[PDB]
C-alpha cells in the first residue's frame, strides 16, 4: 500500500466519495492535475477532455490515476467510453452503485 | 593493469629501485642496459587470446539467444495462441537442441573423449612412439 | 465502443466448431440427396456434417 | 533501438522503418520488385484457409 | 526579482539495474560486438615510415 | 531448370492451392484515428512541416 | 552477365556518396525548419512594440 | 525553360550521320569492374550515370529490359 | 565501412534479399530459415560451399548427407502438419464436396 | 548536396513507395458463406481492447523503477505515446496493410511489454542511464549553489547578458539586435569554452589534414626508449 | 461463469479470446497499481516459464472441465466409448486395425468434451445489433458511451421441465446428452452521458435453421429482457418474448 | 540405480551400437554453421538502421520524434543547451 | 586535467593502485562470478 | 588510371598530402581510433530535423519555471 514520491516511500491514501458534490470536486481536480490538459480553469462538467488537449492515450492515464486513488479496477472495455469530464462522474456513481446493491465491484 | 601485473609490482619492488634510480641513469652502457629493461605499465601488454575469446564470447552468445528464443511447438498445436498454421512447427526446437549440444564441444573433441581409447588401434600407435603398425595389432 | 470499430463484413460467415452455418449442405455433397434412408438419415443427424464424418472414417 | 529489434526478433532489416530508403536501394533491379511490409515480424503467420464445395478452397 | 532565485534539490539516483554493465551488457547488438573484435584486432597499425615494409 | 521446379512447387504453387488469405477484416480502426488524427495536425501541415 | 552482386555494388556506392554528404543534406532540411520557426517569432518582435507605439 | 528548351530540341540531342555505322560501346562497364584500384569509386559512379542517361534516369526501364 | 567493404555489402544485402521473400507469404521465415541454411549445403556442393568442412571430419560431404535427409524428412512432415491444422474436415480441404 | 538521381527508386510491383500490401502471388481472395463448408483462420476483433490494455500494461509496469520522479514519468509518457502513435502518422497506410494492421501492432507491442515485464527492455536501460546521468549533473550543481558558488552555467549566462549590453551600446545606427546576432555571439562562446577543455578528439581531421589519433605519429622518429616509475 | 481464469485481474471475459503474441508469460501479473522495484522479485527462479505455462494455461483450462463435467457425464461417453475401447485393446497385439478402432472412440471422447466444456459464446455482434435498433434502448445507451459492470452467462443444468419442453423426454437423445446446451445469463450496463443502468437478461437455446441436419444458431435468444434505470425513471422492455417465440421453432437436440 | 543411467556409458559404447561417437561430430558442425549463418542476419539489420534514421527523412513529410529522442532531448541535455534556452529566454522573453 | 596519470612520468605507488578501465572490467566479471556461487554450487 | 604499378608498390599511391613536406609518409588512415568508449558531453546528433512536438513545451515550461517570471507565465497560460 505504499508508493515511491520523489525518491521517498509514502503510504498511500484511499478516497470515499460516496457523494456527488465531492465527485465532481475529484474529477476536476484529477484532470486539472494531469500534465497535458490545457484550460484547466475552463474545465467544467460538461468539458470534453478533446477540447483541453486530451485523446484517447490520457484518457487511459486518467483512469488509471482514479485506480490509484479510488482503489477501482477499471476493465479495458470502459475506458474507451470515459471521453468526457461528466463521464467519469456517472462511471463513478455506477461502480459505488453496483457494490451497494450487488455487493461486488463490476467485473475487470 | 590486471591483479598478476600488481603482484609482479611488489616482488620487484626492490628491483625496479637498482634499475630505473641506479642503472637507468648511471652511464654510457650500464645505462642503455636499464633503461632498456625498465619496469612500469607494459607498452603493448594487452593480451590478444583475452580479448579473442571476448569477442568471439559474445559473437556467439548473441546466435544463442536467438537460436534458443523460439516460439513453442507445444502451444501452437491447439490453435488458439498466436498460431494457426504453422507448418514447420516441427523445426522449432532443432536449433535449441543444437546449441544445447554444443556445450560439448570441447567435453567430446577427438576420438580418445569419446570412448575408451585403449581399445583402439590409434592408442596401440602412440605408445609405440607414433609408429605405423598392422591393422590388426589389435587381435596379435 | 469495440463495436464501433467491429467490422459487420466478417458475418459472411457464422463459424462455429471449425464449421460455417451458413453452408448449403441440402444443394451440395452427401447430404444434398433427399432419397436416404433411415440409416443414412440417423448417420448424419449424428454428425451433421459430411466432412467430420468422412474425416472420422478416413480412419475407420 | 537496434537492441529492441534484436530483443524483439525483428531481424528483417527496415521492417519498423517507415520509409526503408536503404530497402530501396537494394531492390532497384530486382525481380519482384517488393520492399518489406511495414512492422512485419518474422514469425507472425496469418495464412487461413478453408474447405468449399469445390476442391481447393474454390 | 530573477537575482533572488534559488535552486530544489533534486532526487539522489535512479533505478541501478543489478544485472546490466558497460562490459556485461544485458542485451545484445552489433555495437558491442564491434568494440570487442576492435579491441582484439587492436588499432590500426599505423605505418610511420616513407615506404611500404614489402 | 529442375532446382526452380523443385521449391515453386514443392512450397510455392502446393501453399497456394491449400492455403489462402481473407479478403474480410473484423476491425478497422486505425482508418477513422488517422483521420482524426490528421485533423489534429492540420495547423503543422500548414506550415508545410 | 548475372549482374545481381553488380547491383548490391552500385547501392553500395552510392551510399557511400549520401553518408560523405550528410552534413549539407541535412543541413538544407533544417534550412526550412528555421524559417517556420523564424516567422513564428515574428508575432513576438511586433507586440514588444506596442508599449511604445501606445 | 531554358533546361527543356535544349533537352528537346533536336540538333542538341542528335547523333551524326555515320554515328550507325560507328563501333558502339555496347556496354556500361558492369561486366569487367576494376576492383583494386585507388579510384575504384570513381568508375562505378561512370556506370550509374551512364545506365541513367539510357532510361532517363528511370532505372525501372534497365530492370524490365534485356541484359 | 558498410559501405566500403565488400565482404558485409555481400552478406547484408543477400540477407536482406532473402528475408524480404517473407511477402511471398510461404510460411514463418523464423521457422523454416535454418532449412534453408540446410538445404544450401545440399545444392551448394556444385558451387563447393562445403570446403571449410574439409578438416572437420572424415567425409568431405558428411554436411550434405545429412542436409539431405534433413531436408526429406522436414519436407515430408509439412503436408501432415498441414492435414493436423485442417482438423477433421480435412478431406474437404483437398476434394471438397462428396457426390 | 546529394539526391537520389533514380527517379524510380520508390516504385514497386504494387505501386509508389507501397510497404503496406506488397504484391505476391497468393493474394487475398474473398470467401462466400453459402459454398464454405469450414474455415481456418486467427483473426479477430480483439485488437482494439489488446491495444488498450497494453498501453495500461507498458506504462504502469515501467513507473514501477521511477521512484516516484514525476518529471520522469510524464517523460516516459511522452516517449511511450511516440510508439503507440506510429500507425496513425505514418506515411503507410497501416489500414490498407496485408493481413489486417491492426493485429499485427497489437503482436508487436506484446513482444515489447513482455520484455517490460521482465524490466529487460533497451528503452527502460536506457532511460535508467540518461537520468542518473542527469541527477549527477543537477546535483553537482546543487551542491555548488549551496555552497554559495556559482555554476558553470551561470558564468556564461552572466558573460552573455553583459556581451549584449556592449553589442547593442555600440548598435545605434540600427535598433534591431535579432536572434541570428545573438546566436552567434553563444556559439563564438560556445566554440571558445569547448576548445578550453581537455575534451577527446572528436574530429577525424585537425586544423592539418592529419588524423588527430594517438596512431598519427609518423617520421621523423625522436622519442627515446620508455622510461619506468619513479620510486 | 468464466471457467478459463488465472489470477490475472484484469479482463476476465476476454481471457479465453485474446490471443497473446508473448513467447513466454510475463513476469508478473498485470498490475493494478503503480508498485515498487521491490514489491517484485527480479530475475525469477529457475523453470519460471514452464510453471507459468502450467498455473496460466493448463490448470485454468482443466478448471473448465472440472467447472462443466456435468456435461460429459452420458451414458454414450462413460460406457459405450471405453468399453469400444476395450474391446478392440484385447486385439491390439494381432495387428494395426484394433490399435486404431480402440484410440478413435478415445480420441471422439476427447472431443465431445473438449467442445462441451468451453464457455458459452454467443454472437455478441448480432446482440448489441439487436439492441441499438431499438428505440427505448437507443434512448439511453450508446455504443461510445456504454460499459460493462457484470457479466454472466452458463449452461443450464439437466434436463428442463417437460411441459416447456417435451422435446429432451427422448431416450435416444439422452443417451448421447445430460444437459439441455441452454444456457441463461444477464449483462449489466451503464451509459456514462445518460447515467442509465440496465440489467439485459436473456435465455438461449440452440435451433434449426435453414437446413436438415446441421444446426441454425446454437446460441438463439428466444427470450431478451431488459430492466432499464435511469434518474427516476423506471422502464421494462420485451425485446424478444419466449411466449411467442416458442410457438414458432424449437431446440435443436445436439446428437454427438 | 536404474538400468537407464547405463546410457552415460561409452567405454562399451561399441557393443551395442557405437553411433553416439560419430553423429556427435555432425551435430558440432550444423551449430557451427548456424551460428555463422544466423549471426550474420541477426547482426546485419544494423547498415540499414544506421542509414534509414539518418537519410529517410524528406521536407515534404514531418519527422516525428521517438521514445529515444523524447528522453534525449529532455534528460540528456547539455550545459550549452541549458544556457542557450535560458539567454533566448532571458534575453526576449523578460529583458525584451 | 594535468595531474592525470603517464606512463612515463609515474610513480611506483600509483601504478600500483592506478585501477584503470581494465580493472573496471573485471571488477565487472568479478560480480558475476560471485553471483553464480550458487546457480554452480 | 588503370596501370598504376606494381603490387608491392601499391600502397604508395593513396597518400595525398595537404603540405610540401618530404619524404611523405605513405599510410592513408581508413578510421579514426577509439580506443575509449568514452560517453560524449556531445549531444546525440538524432536531434536535427525534427518538427515541433509535444516535447518542445514540456521542456520550455521546465526551463521557465527555474525563472520568477515563467513561473508566472507557465501557471496563466
Ligand atoms: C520425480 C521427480 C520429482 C518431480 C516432481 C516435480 C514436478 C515439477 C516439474 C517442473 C517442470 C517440469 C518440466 C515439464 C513440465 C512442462 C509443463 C509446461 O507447461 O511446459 C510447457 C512448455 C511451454 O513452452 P515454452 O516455455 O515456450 O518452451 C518450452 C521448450 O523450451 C521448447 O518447447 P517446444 O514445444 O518447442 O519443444 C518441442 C520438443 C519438446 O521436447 C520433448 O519433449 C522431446 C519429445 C520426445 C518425445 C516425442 C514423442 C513423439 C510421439 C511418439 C508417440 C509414441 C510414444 C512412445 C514413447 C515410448 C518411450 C520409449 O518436442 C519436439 O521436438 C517436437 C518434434 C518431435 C520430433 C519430430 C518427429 C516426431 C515423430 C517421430 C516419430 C519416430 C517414430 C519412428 C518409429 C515409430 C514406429 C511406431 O513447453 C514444454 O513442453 C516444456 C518442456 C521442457 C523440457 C522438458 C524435458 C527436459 C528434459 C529432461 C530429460 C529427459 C527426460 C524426459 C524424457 C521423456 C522421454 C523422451
Ligand atoms: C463373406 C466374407 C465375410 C467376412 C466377414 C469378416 C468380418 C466382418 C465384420 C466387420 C464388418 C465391417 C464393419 C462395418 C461397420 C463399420 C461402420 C461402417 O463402415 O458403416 C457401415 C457401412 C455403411 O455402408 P454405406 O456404403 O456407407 O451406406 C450406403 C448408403 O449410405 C446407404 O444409403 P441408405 O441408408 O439411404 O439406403 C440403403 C439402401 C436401403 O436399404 C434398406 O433400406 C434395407 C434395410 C433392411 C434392414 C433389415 C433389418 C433386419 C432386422 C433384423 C430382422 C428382424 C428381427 C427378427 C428377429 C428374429 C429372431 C430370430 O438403399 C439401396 O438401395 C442401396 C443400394 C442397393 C444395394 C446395393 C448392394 C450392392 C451389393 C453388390 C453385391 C451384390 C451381391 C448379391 C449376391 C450376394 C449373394 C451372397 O456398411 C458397409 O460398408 C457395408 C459393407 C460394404 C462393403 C462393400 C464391399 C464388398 C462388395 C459387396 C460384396 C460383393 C460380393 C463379393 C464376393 C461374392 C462371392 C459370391
Ligand atoms: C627455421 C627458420 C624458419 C623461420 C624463420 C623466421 C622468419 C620467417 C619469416 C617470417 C617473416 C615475418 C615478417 C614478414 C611477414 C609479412 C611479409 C609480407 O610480405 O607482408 C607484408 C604485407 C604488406 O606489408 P606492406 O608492404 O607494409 O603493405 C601494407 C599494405 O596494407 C598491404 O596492402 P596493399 O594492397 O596496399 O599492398 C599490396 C600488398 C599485397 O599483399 C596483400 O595485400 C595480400 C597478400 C596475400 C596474403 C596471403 C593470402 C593467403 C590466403 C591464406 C592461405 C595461406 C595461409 C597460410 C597458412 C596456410 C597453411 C600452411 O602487400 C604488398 O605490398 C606486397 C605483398 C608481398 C607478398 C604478400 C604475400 C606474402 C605471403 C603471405 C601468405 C603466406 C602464407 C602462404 C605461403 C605459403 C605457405 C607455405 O602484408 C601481408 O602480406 C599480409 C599477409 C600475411 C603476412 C604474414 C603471413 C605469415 C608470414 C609470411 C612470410 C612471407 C614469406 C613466406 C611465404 C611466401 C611464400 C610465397
Ligand atoms: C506406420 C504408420 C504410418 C502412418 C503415419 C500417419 C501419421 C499421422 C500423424 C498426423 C497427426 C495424428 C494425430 C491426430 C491428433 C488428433 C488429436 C485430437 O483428437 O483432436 C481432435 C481433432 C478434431 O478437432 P477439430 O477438427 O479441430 O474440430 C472438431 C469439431 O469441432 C467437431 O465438430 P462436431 O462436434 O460437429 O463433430 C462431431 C464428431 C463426429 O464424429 C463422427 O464422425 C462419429 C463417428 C461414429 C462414432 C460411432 C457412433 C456409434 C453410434 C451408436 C448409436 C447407439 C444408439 C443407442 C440408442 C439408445 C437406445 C436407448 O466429430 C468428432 O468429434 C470427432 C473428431 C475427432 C476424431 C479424431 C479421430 C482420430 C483417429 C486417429 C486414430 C489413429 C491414431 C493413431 C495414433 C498413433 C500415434 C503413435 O482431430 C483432428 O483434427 C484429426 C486430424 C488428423 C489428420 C491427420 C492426417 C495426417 C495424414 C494421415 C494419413 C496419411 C496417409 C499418407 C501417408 C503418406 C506418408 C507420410
Ligand atoms: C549464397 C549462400 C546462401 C544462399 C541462400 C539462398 C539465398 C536465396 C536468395 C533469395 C532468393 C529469392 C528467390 C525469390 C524469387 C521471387 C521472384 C519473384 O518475385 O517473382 C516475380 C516474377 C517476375 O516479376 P518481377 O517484376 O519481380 O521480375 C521481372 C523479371 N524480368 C525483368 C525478367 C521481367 O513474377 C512472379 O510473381 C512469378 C512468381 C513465381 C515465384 C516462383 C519462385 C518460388 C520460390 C520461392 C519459394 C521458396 C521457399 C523455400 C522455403 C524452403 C523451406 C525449407
Ligand atoms: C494412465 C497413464 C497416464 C498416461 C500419461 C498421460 C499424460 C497426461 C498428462 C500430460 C498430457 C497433458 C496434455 C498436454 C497437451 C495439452 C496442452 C495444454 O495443457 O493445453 C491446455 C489447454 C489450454 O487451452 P489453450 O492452450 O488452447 O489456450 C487457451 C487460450 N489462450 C491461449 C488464450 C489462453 O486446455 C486444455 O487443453 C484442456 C485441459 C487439458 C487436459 C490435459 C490432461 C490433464 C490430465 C490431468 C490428470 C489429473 C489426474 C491425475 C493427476 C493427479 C495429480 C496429482
Ligand atoms: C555456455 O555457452 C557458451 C558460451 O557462453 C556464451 C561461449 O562463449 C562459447 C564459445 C567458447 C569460447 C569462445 C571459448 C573457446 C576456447 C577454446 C577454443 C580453448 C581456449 C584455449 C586456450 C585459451 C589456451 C589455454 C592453454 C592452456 C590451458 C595450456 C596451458 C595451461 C594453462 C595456461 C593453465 C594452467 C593449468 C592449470 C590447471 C592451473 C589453473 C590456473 C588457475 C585457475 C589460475 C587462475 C589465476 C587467476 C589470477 C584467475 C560456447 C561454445 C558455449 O557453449
Ligand atoms: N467471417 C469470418 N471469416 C473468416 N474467419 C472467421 C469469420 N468469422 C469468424 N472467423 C473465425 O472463427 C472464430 C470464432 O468466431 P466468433 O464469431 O465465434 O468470435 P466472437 O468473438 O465470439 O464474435 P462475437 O463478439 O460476435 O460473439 C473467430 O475467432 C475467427 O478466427
Ligand atoms: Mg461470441
Amino acid at each position: 500500500l505504499t508508493q515511491y514520491v520523489e525518491g521517498q516511500i509514502v503510504n498511500r491514501n484511499q478516497l470515499t466519495l460516496k457523494k456527488q458534490e465531492d465527485i465532481e470536486q475529484y474529477v476536476l481536480k484529477l484532470v486539472r492535475g494531469y500534465f497535458r490538459t490545457t484550460n484547466k480553469q475552463g474545465l467544467n462538467i460538461n468539458s470534453v477532455l478533446q477540447d483541453h488537449g486530451l485523446d484517447e492515450f490520457d484518457s487511459i492515464e486518467l483512469a488509471m490515476q482514479v485506480e490509484e486513488d479510488l482503489g477501482y479496477v477499471i476493465s479495458a472495455e470502459t475506458i474507451p467510453v470515459l471521453n468526457k469530464v461528466k463521464h467519469f462522474v456517472n462511471y463513478i456513481n455506477h461502480v459505488e452503485q453496483f457494490k451497494a446493491e450487488n455487493g461486488k465491484a463490476p467485473i475487470a | 593493469m590486471n591483479p598478476i601485473q600488481k603482484a609482479w609490482l611488489k616482488i620487484l619492488e626492490p628491483v625496479s629501485y637498482v634499475i630505473n634510480e641506479k642503472m637507468a641513469k648511471r652511464t654510457g652502457i650500464i645505462g642503455k642496459l636499464g633503461r632498456f629493461f625498465a619496469i612500469g605499465p607494459r607498452e603493448y601488454g594487452v593480451h590478444p587470446i583475452n580479448r579473442m575469446f571476448i569477442f568471439m564470447n559474445r559473437k556467439y552468445m548473441a546466435f544463442q539467444a536467438v537460436a534458443l528464443h523460439r516460439y513453442s511447438f507445444v502451444k501452437s498445436l491447439t490453435h488458439n495462441g498466436f498460431h494457426m498454421l504453422r507448418v514447420f512447427r516441427h523445426f522449432a526446437f532443432v536449433l535449441p537442441a543444437t546449441v544445447l549440444a554444443g556445450l560439448g564441444l570441447f567435453v567430446y573433441w577427438g576420438d580418445d573423449n569419446k570412448c575408451y581409447s585403449p581399445d583402439r588401434f590409434p592408442y596401440l600407435k602412440k605408445r609405440a612412439g607414433d609408429m605405423a603398425l598392422p591393422l590388426n595389432s589389435l587381435n596379435q | 465502443m469495440w463495436y464501433k470499430y467491429f467490422s459487420k463484413q466478417s458475418w459472411n460467415l457464422r463459424v462455429w466448431r471449425k464449421a460455417n452455418l451458413k453452408y448449403n449442405q441440402d444443394d451440395f455433397g452427401m447430404t444434398q440427396p433427399k432419397y436416404i434412408a433411415r440409416f443414412g438419415d440417423f448417420r448424419f443427424r449424428l454428425v451433421r456434417t459430411e466432412g467430420a464424418l468422412r474425416g472420422c472414417m478416413f480412419f475407420v | 533501438e537496434l537492441e529492441e529489434l534484436t530483443e524483439t526478433h525483428n531481424y528483417i532489416p527496415g521492417a519498423k522503418d517507415d520509409v526503408n530508403l536503404r530497402g530501396y536501394l537494394a531492390t532497384q533491379f530486382a525481380w519482384g520488385k517488393k520492399v518489406i511490409s511495414f512492422y512485419r515480424h518474422p514469425a507472425d503467420d496469418f495464412k487461413c484457409a478453408k474447405a468449399t464445395k469445390n476442391m481447393l478452397g474454390r | 526579482k530573477e537575482n533572488t532565485g534559488s535552486m530544489k534539490k533534486p532526487m539522489a539516483k535512479a533505478y541501478e539495474h543489478p544485472y546490466n554493465s558497460e562490459h556485461h551488457p544485458l542485451n545484445f547488438s552489433a555495437v558491442k560486438i564491434a568494440e570487442t573484435f576492435h579491441d582484439f584486432i587492436g588499432p590500426e597499425q599505423v605505418s610511420p615510415h616513407y615506404e611500404s615494409f614489402a | 531448370s529442375q532446382f526452380v521446379a523443385f521449391f515453386a512447387i514443392v512450397f510455392w504453387l502446393f501453399l497456394f492451392l491449400y492455403t489462402f488469405f481473407i479478403i474480410e477484416k473484423h476491425e478497422d480502426f486505425f482508418s477513422k484515428k488517422r483521420e482524426e488524427r490528421k485533423k489534429k495536425l492540420k495547423e503543422l501541415w500548414n506550415l508545410k512541416n | 552477365p548475372l549482374l545481381q552482386r553488380f547491383y548490391r555494388r552500385a547501392a553500395a556506392n552510392e551510399i557511400f556518396t549520401m553518408e560523405a554528404f550528410y552534413h549539407e543534406n541535412i543541413e538544407n532540411k533544417l534550412r526550412n525548419l528555421m524559417r517556420i520557426t523564424k516567422g513564428q517569432l515574428e508575432y513576438w518582435d511586433i507586440h514588444t512594440s506596442y508599449g511604445e507605439i501606445r | 525553360s531554358l533546361h527543356e528548351k535544349m533537352q528537346t530540341d533536336y540538333l542538341w540531342v542528335k547523333d551524326h550521320s555515320q554515328a550507325d555505322s560507328w563501333a558502339k560501346a555496347r556496354t556500361h562497364g558492369y561486366n569487367y569492374i576494376a576492383h583494386t584500384v585507388p579510384n575504384k569509386k570513381e568508375r562505378y559512379e561512370m556506370i550509374w550515370r551512364s545506365m541513367g542517361k539510357s532510361t532517363d534516369w528511370e532505372l525501372e526501364k534497365f530492370r524490365l529490359g534485356k541484359k | 565501412n558498410p559501405n566500403t567493404e565488400e565482404n558485409t555489402i555481400d552478406s547484408d544485402y543477400l540477407a536482406a534479399s532473402g528475408t524480404v521473400e517473407a511477402e511471398k507469404e510461404i510460411t514463418s521465415i523464423d521457422d523454416y530459415l535454418g532449412l534453408v541454411f540446410a538445404i544450401a549445403y545440399v545444392f551448394g556442393v556444385f558451387f563447393y560451399v562445403h570446403g571449410w568442412t574439409s578438416m572437420l571430419s572424415h567425409a568431405v560431404l558428411l554436411l550434405s548427407c545429412y542436409s539431405i535427409i534433413i531436408m526429406f524428412l522436414f519436407i515430408l512432415g509439412m503436408p501432415t502438419l498441414l492435414l493436423y491444422d485442417f482438423g477433421i474436415f480435412f478431406l474437404a480441404y483437398l476434394k471438397g464436396a462428396g457426390k | 548536396g546529394y539526391k537520389i538521381r533514380n527517379k524510380s527508386i520508390f516504385w514497386t510491383r504494387a505501386g509508389w513507395k507501397n510497404n503496406w500490401h506488397p504484391k505476391n502471388f497468393n493474394a487475398p481472395r474473398p470467401s462466400y458463406g453459402e459454398f464454405t463448408m469450414g474455415i481456418r483462420c486467427r483473426n479477430d476483433h480483439h485488437s482494439f481492447l489488446r491495444y488498450v490494455q497494453t498501453y495500461r500494461n507498458m506504462s504502469r509496469h515501467c513507473k514501477q523503477y521511477f521512484l516516484g520522479d514525476k518529471q520522469l514519468e510524464e517523460t516516459f509518457i511522452l516517449g511511450l505515446r511516440s510508439l503507440f502513435l506510429v500507425p496513425y502518422d505514418s506515411q503507410c497506410l497501416t489500414d490498407q496493410i496485408k493481413h489486417g494492421g491492426e493485429r499485427r501492432f497489437v503482436d508487436q507491442l506484446d513482444r515489447d511489454f513482455e520484455l517490460i515485464s521482465y524490466n529487460t527492455h533497451p528503452y527502460q536501460l536506457f532511460t535508467y542511464t540518461v537520468r542518473n546521468e542527469h541527477l549527477a549533473w543537477k546535483n553537482e550543481q546543487y551542491e555548488k549553489i549551496q555552497k554559495g558558488e556559482k555554476t558553470f552555467e551561470q558564468e556564461l549566462l552572466d558573460y552573455l547578458d553583459e556581451q549584449v549590453l556592449a553589442e547593442k551600446a555600440k548598435l545605434r545606427d540600427g535598433q534591431n539586435f535579432s536572434i541570428e546576432r545573438m546566436t552567434e555571439i553563444a556559439l563564438h562562446v560556445f566554440r571558445k569554452a569547448r576548445a578550453g577543455k581537455v575534451r577527446p578528439a572528436q574530429d577525424v581531421r585537425g586544423p592539418d589534414g592529419n588524423v588527430n589519433d594517438f596512431l598519427e605519429q609518423r617520421r621523423p622518429f625522436e622519442h627515446p626508449n620508455p622510461t619506468g616509475v619513479t620510486h | 461463469q468464466m471457467g478459463f481464469s488465472s489470477d490475472n485481474p484484469y479482463n476476465k471475459r476476454w481471457e479465453y479470446k485474446w490471443k497473446h503474441s508473448y513467447y513466454t508469460y510475463p513476469r508478473d501479473y498485470e498490475h493494478t497499481e503503480v508498485r515498487k522495484p521491490q514489491d517484485s522479485k527480479d530475475v525469477p527462479p529457475i523453470y519460471f516459464a514452464y510453471y507459468k505455462d502450467f498455473v496460466d494455461r493448463w490448470l485454468p483450462g482443466m478448471n473448465m472441465w472440472w467447472q462443466r463435467r456435468h456435461r460429459i457425464f452420458d451414458k454414450f461417453n462413460v460406457y459405450f466409448l471405453p468399453g469400444m475401447s476395450l474391446f478392440f485393446y484385447q486385439f491390439a497385439d494381432l495387428a494395426l486395425g484394433f490399435k486404431i478402432m480402440a484410440a478413435f472412440p478415445l480420441f471422439l471422447a476427447y472431443t465431445r468434451i473438449r467442445d462441451k466444456t468451453l464457455d458459452p459464446d454467443f454472437k455478441e455482434t448480432y446482440l448489441r445489433d439487436m439492441i441499438y435498433q431499438n428505440p427505448e434502448i437507443t434512448k439511453y445507451f450508446n455504443e461510445e458511451t456504454i460499459h460493462v459492470l457484470d457479466y454472466e452467462f452458463e449452461y443450464l443444468p439437466g434436463y428442463l421441465c417437460p411441459e416447456k419442453f417435451p422435446e429432451y423426454q427422448n431416450k435416444t437423445w439422452q443417451f448421447f446428452n445430460t444437459d439441455t446446451a441452454q444456457a441463461e445469463g444477464f449483462f449489466k450496463f451503464g451509459d456514462v452521458e445518460s447515467g442509465a443502468t440496465m440489467t439485459l437478461k436473456f435465455k438461449t437455446m440452440p435451433i434449426p435453421g435453414k437446413f436438415r441436419y446441421q444446426v441454425g444458431e446454437p446460441f438463439y435468444f428466444y427470450d431478451l429482457r431488459a430492466e432499464i434505470k435511469c434518474d427516476g425513471v423506471y422502464k421494462e422492455v420485451v425485446l424478444v418474448d419466449e411466449k411467442e417465440s416458442l410457438k414458432k421453432i424449437r431446440p435443436f437436440l445436439f446428437l454427438i | 540405480i536404474l538400468d537407464y543411467l547405463f546410457l552415460l556409458d561409452l567405454n562399451d559404447d561399441l557393443t551395442r551400437k557405437a553411433v553416439f561417437e560419430q553423429v556427435i561430430i555432425f551435430i558440432f558442425i550444423y551449430c557451427t554453421m548456424n551460428f555463422l549463418a544466423w549471426s550474420t542476419v541477426v547482426e546485419l539489420i544494423w547498415p540499414t538502421h544506421f542509414f534509414n534514421r539518418r537519410h529517410s527523412s524528406s521536407q515534404e513529410f514531418i519527422r516525428f520524434r521517438t521514445y529515444t529522442e523524447v528522453l534525449l532531448k529532455i534528460s540528456a541535455y547539455n550545459d550549452f543547451f541549458y544556457v542557450l534556452n535560458n539567454y533566448y529566454y532571458n534575453q526576449k522573453l523578460i529583458l525584451k | 586535467p594535468q595531474l592525470w596519470p603517464n606512463p612515463n612520468k609515474l610513480r611506483f605507488a600509483d601504478l600500483y593502485k592506478y585501477q584503470g578501465v581494465e580493472m573496471k572490467k573485471i571488477n565487472d566479471s568479478i560480480k558475476n562470478y560471485k553471483a553464480a556461487k550458487f546457480y554452480i554450487g | 588510371t588503370l596501370q598504376w604499378g606494381s603490387l608491392a608498390e601499391r600502397p604508395m599511391v593513396d597518400r595525398v598530402m595537404s603540405t610540401s613536406t618530404w619524404p611523405v609518409p605513405y599510410y592513408q588512415r581508413l578510421f579514426k581510433a577509439y580506443p575509449i568508449r568514452e560517453k560524449k558531453d556531445k549531444m546525440s546528433l538524432l536531434l536535427s530535423d525534427i518538427d515541433i512536438d509535444d516535447t518542445n513545451w514540456y521542456q520550455a515550461k521546465d526551463f521557465l519555471r527555474g525563472s520568477f517570471r515563467g513561473r508566472q507565465i507557465v501557471d496563466y497560460v
